[PDB]
């Protein structure tokens, strides 16, 4: 395609590959916050066990 | 600015003075850009010329 | 020399060759020349099933 057409084809492609990499990120963000309280209780533990 | 481009055609290339074209007038005479702001004016001349 | 009437249209294979289509586009015959997917001027890039 030329660009007045293949801009339309990318435009689809940009906005589906965002939300996806958006969806990624926003899983890991919850995910890291679990991981940071599980860390926080294994130094808890370590310092008084 | 404004500018006034003046030329004369065949009634079948009138579809051709357009942003987005193709074909003989669009491609090596007369071409507009996708990105385009401006109006198209024609006329028929025949009771002229 | 003679062209199939609408109701009962002929179909034609191209295989097993070279397709320029660049003699067409130029070729200053046509009305139309109207491409989807595709575009008319990087066809001969194109290789085809």
């Amino acid at each position: 395609l030329d660009p007045p057409e293949a801009e339309v084809q990318i435009d689809r492609l940009i906005t589906g590959r965002l939300q996806s990499l958006q969806t990624y990120v926003t899983q890991q963000l919850i995910r890291a916050a679990e991981i940071r309280a599980s860390a926080n209780l294994a130094a808890t533990k370590m310092s008084e066990c | 600015n404004v500018y006034a481009d003046s030329f004369v055609i065949r009634g079948d290339w009138v579809r051709q003075i357009a942003p987005g074209q193709t074909g003989k007038i669009a491609d090596y005479n007369y071409k507009l850009p996708d990105d385009f702001t401006g109006c198209v004016i024609a006329w028929n001349s025949n009771n002229l010329d | 020399t003679r062209f199939a009437s609408v109701y009962a249209w002929n179909r034609k294979r191209i295989s097993n060759c070279v397709a320029d289509y660049s003699v067409l586009y130029n070729s200053a015959s046509f009305s139309t020349f109207k491409c989807y997917g595709v575009s008319p001027t990087k066809l001969n890039d194109l290789c085809f099933t």
